[PDB]
């Protein structure tokens, strides 16, 4: 994250894939670095719990944006809407493991194509 | 497949005692005192003390009712406030000569007390049923009290996302591990301790996702599984956990025929008076295209116990590369063996407790719970598979006929308040009655067995209240014949009292009494007048019990065709002489005809004495 304190942005190192999951070595692979605003994070995971909540994880319009992850005998609900703001960390009763269908996307700022990345550090 | 049930017994033709309380519902546990004399009923929000003798004779309530507060909790939480969020009674046990353990759902939070029986008022103990009694009247639920410690199986949460064999000691309080290996979305059926160096252990049955198959859906498999009631936990690993939990496939088929009977419905514990080792009656239902049908599977503790003691435990792996398979473990098994209790071979090497157990042997049972050996019935089939009929609990009486050939009476209740009686006859099912104890057709729940000296009772609970039965009716029967062709081992015709006794209960003499289970009514020793009008019509009824005989007409000594015009027949078994003239009048016999063996029985139903007037 930032730091000069701590800022409200993650800067990811990612590199691509070889065929345990070991990242493609030397030339054949290349490195990007995303920045994921917090804010978008939280943003995404409150409407992934919200749905999974109050609409089923369908979410209006069109549907099927969260789930039970991790196989449990859990499933998305269609509870009181004042659950959101009654149980925002969640309850015995609320579903639990949750996970979104939708993924947070970031395009790159930086696209290295020989280099493997291993630590990010960012200051300001 | 089991034929139909002999005789059909209305609501209306039997003597049933019946017990409800206005506006109290779900009437699902049931558990009789020491004494035998006094029933207890667990409801919806109440308990109850009936006189089993006559069910209907309220003797003591107490209720545990919730509040408007705890409702709305309840209900905020997304739940039925008027159907869901109420006090389930889930657990009614013995704790004392003076005292019952009793929990219930409560709005969902898992309520236990004490029910002091010389007040029938609660002590207000107030206890944290969680684990130990379920959040939802939905949720799979059993619970056995050994030794003051109750042995539960249920879920561990609201949701029921999260499953718990467990026990609740105070001293050493011992549970599962939250892993599919242990239990794999189970519901709960049934559990009891098989007592006695040897330890005694604490059997739990059980319908769980299957690991070791593979199919379009996920495949259920019903379960046998037993804990010592010893078990301490270990001491570096399985801390607060059970050391000795095994599980094994209860397998109840007929491959011939492609039935398989995967979901576990209710067990009973045969508990002979003669022989040494009890027999578990357990009652299934296929998971897939259950239209519906059921199947009564008898098995030896013995067998159950060869599969836990020597057989080869199921390894999982790792499977390209994501994947996971379960395989026989053919490789080195630890000594001490994983998963047995303390016995005399473990005391000798120095073993008093789980707690000083090798961490290669804990640590094995903890990764192999599973066996690979299935547990099989008795002569490897099912005792009863029906069509047509969707049973819900099983009770089994042994019972000693004239002749001393001893009979498993297996009750049967059904999902429409239905109670059969059967037996396996030589090498065949004999379905001896039916009886309607719900004039509702509200699905018997549970089901309770009395075979003691005296109060000889069967007591089914269901939504709308509870039903008491006696095991037969043998004064129902009006002839010897139709004594003996009930094939009945509780009934036998008394030539001295002209009544058809219940053997075992009747003060008749032993020695001079008829019961022929074979059917041969040949040990037996052996006129309704009517006056109608020229040209009018004659119905002449006629009734029988049978659901396997049939009725002809005979009119001067011909067997007569009920065919227009002249004749009709009216609901199968009433004769129509339309045009009565001269000819008509004299003797009309209703006859019966039903096959035992390869033989035919014809009895005479009806005899009418018809006179035409001029
Ligand atoms: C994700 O959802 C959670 C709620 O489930 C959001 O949290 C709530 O966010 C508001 C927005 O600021 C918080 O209100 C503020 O709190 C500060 C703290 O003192 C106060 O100074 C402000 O005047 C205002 O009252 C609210 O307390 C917070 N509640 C909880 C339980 O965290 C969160 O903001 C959402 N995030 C995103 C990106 O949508
Ligand atoms: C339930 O399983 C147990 C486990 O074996 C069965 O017990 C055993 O049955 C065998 C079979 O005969 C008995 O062996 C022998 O019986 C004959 C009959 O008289 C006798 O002459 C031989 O000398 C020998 O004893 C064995 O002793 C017996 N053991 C025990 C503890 O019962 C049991 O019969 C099975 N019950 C059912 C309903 O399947
Ligand atoms: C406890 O015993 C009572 C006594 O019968 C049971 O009541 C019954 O509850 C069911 C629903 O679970 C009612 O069925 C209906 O289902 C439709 C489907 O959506 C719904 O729209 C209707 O409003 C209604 O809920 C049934 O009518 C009702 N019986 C009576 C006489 O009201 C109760 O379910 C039992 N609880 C348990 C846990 O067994
Ligand atoms: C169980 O219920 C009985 C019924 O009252 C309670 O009995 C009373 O006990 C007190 C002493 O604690 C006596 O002085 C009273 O005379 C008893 N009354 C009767 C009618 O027996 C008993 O105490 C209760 N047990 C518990 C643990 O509360
Ligand atoms: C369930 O577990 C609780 C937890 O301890 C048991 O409670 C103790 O009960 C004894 C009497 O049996 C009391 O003397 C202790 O003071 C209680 N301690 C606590 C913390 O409650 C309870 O008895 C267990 N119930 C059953 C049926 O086994
Ligand atoms: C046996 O029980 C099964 C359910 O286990 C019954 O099947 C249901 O019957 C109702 C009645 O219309 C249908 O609405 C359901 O969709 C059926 N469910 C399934 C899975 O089939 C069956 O009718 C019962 N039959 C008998 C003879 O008892
Ligand atoms: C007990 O059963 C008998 C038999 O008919 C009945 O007369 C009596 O009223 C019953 N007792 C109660 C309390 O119902």
């Amino acid at each position: 994250v930032a730091t000069s304190a701590h800022g409200e942005v993650l800067f990811a190192a990612f590199s691509s894939a070889a065929p345990p999951p070991s990242a493609a070595a030397g030339a054949s692979g290349a490195s990007a670095l995303c920045a994921f605003p917090l804010d978008e994070v939280d943003r995404l995971a409150n409407r992934t719990r919200d749905a999974c909540y109050t609409r089923e994880g369908r979410a209006e319009d069109g549907t099927e944006v969260a789930y039970i992850e991790y196989d449990v005998n859990s499933d998305c609900a269609q509870l009181p809407v004042d659950t959101l703001d009654a149980y925002p960390c969640g309850s015995d009763h609320t579903p639990s493991p949750m996970a979104s269908r939708v993924p947070l996307e970031a395009t790159p700022i930086l696209e290295w194509p020989g280099i493997q990345l291993t630590a990010v550090a960012v200051t300001m | 497949f089991a034929p139909i049930p002999r005789i059909t017994w209305e609501h209306r033709e039997v003597h049933l005692v019946q017990f409800h309380e206005p506006d109290i519902y779900n009437y699902s546990a049931l558990l009789l005192s020491e004494d035998k004399d006094t029933l207890y009923i667990g409801a919806r929000e109440a308990v109850f003390a009936v006189n089993a003798l006559n069910i209907s004779e309220k003797q003591h309530e107490v209720y545990w009712k919730v509040s408007e507060d705890k409702k709305a909790k309840c209900a905020e939480k997304g739940k039925s406030k008027q159907t869901e969020c109420l006090n389930y009674i889930r657990v009614l046990q013995p704790l004392s000569a003076t005292s019952l353990y009793v929990c219930g759902t409560n709005a969902f939070q898992p309520a236990c007390d004490h029910l002091n029986l010389t007040s029938f008022k609660f002590l207000g103990k107030n206890e944290d049923g969680k684990g130990r009694c379920p959040f939802d009247p939905a949720h799979s639920y059993t619970s056995v009290m050994v030794d003051g410690e109750l042995y539960s199986g249920t879920s561990y949460n609201f949701l029921g996302s999260e499953p718990i064999i467990s026990r609740n000691s105070s001293h050493s309080p011992l549970r599962t591990e939250y892993a599919i290996p242990w239990l794999n979305e189970p519901s709960f059926v049934f559990a009891d301790v098989i007592r006695k160096g040897e330890d005694d252990r604490v059997y739990f049955f059980f319908t769980e996702v299957s690991v070791e198959y593979e199919f379009v859906f996920r495949v259920l498999i019903p379960r046998i599984a037993r804990v010592c009631k010893g078990d301490q936990g270990g001491l570096r690993t399985l801390q607060k956990k059970w050391t000795s939990f095994l599980k094994a496939r209860l397998i109840c088929s007929r491959p011939d025929s492609g039935l398989v009977f995967n979901v576990l419905r209710d067990v009973f514990v045969l508990r002979s008076p003669g022989l040494k080792v009890p027999v578990f009656y357990a009652l299934f239902t296929p998971q897939l295209n259950n239209v519906g049908l059921s199947a009564v599977c008898a098995y030896n503790l013995s067998t159950a116990e060869e599969v836990f003691s020597h057989g080869k435990y199921m390894q999982s792996t790792t499977v390209e590369q994501s994947h996971t398979k379960w395989v026989r473990y053919n490789g080195p098994v630890p000594k001490p063996r994983p998963g047995a209790c303390i016995d005399s071979e473990a005391r000798a090497a120095n073993y008093t407790s789980s707690l000083n157990l090798p961490d290669k042997t804990l640590q094995f049972v903890k990764d192999h719970p599973l066996m690979d050996d299935s547990v099989t019935p008795i002569d490897n089939r099912p005792r009863l598979i029906k069509k047509d009929v969707n049973y819900t609990q099983i009770v089994v009486d042994r019972t000693q006929a004239l002749d001393g050939t001893v009979y498993d009476v297996m009750f049967v209740s059904t999902d429409r308040g239905a109670l059969h009686k059967a037996i396996s006859l030589e090498h065949a099912v004999h379905i001896i009655e039916e009886t309607q104890l719900f004039q509702d057709f509200e699905p018997v729940q549970t089901l309770l067995l009395s075979s003691k000296k005296g109060n000889r009772f069967v007591y089914a609970g269901s939504n709308s209240g509870v039903v008491q039965a006696p095991l037969a009716f043998c004064g129902k029967h009006g002839t010897c014949e139709d004594c003996v062709l009930a094939r009945d081992p509780y009934c036998a015709w008394s030539p001295p009292t002209a009544t058809c006794v219940a053997l075992h209960q009747t003060e008749s003499p032993s020695r001079g009494l008829i019961q022929e289970m074979s059917g041969d009514a040949s040990v037996c020793p052996d006129y309704r007048q009517h006056f109608f009008k020229h040209g009018g019509t004659a119905e002449l009824k006629c009734s029988q019990k049978s659901n396997l005989a049939r009725v002809f007409w005979k009119f001067q000594n011909g067997v007569l065709k009920a065919e227009s015009p002249k004749y009709g027949l009216m609901g199968r078994k009433n004769l129509l002489i339309f045009n009565l003239s001269e000819g008509d009048s004299g003797v009309y016999q209703c006859l019966s005809e039903e096959r035992v063996k390869n033989k035919t029985v014809f009895q005479v139903v009806a005899k009418h004495v018809l006179e035409v007037k001029v």
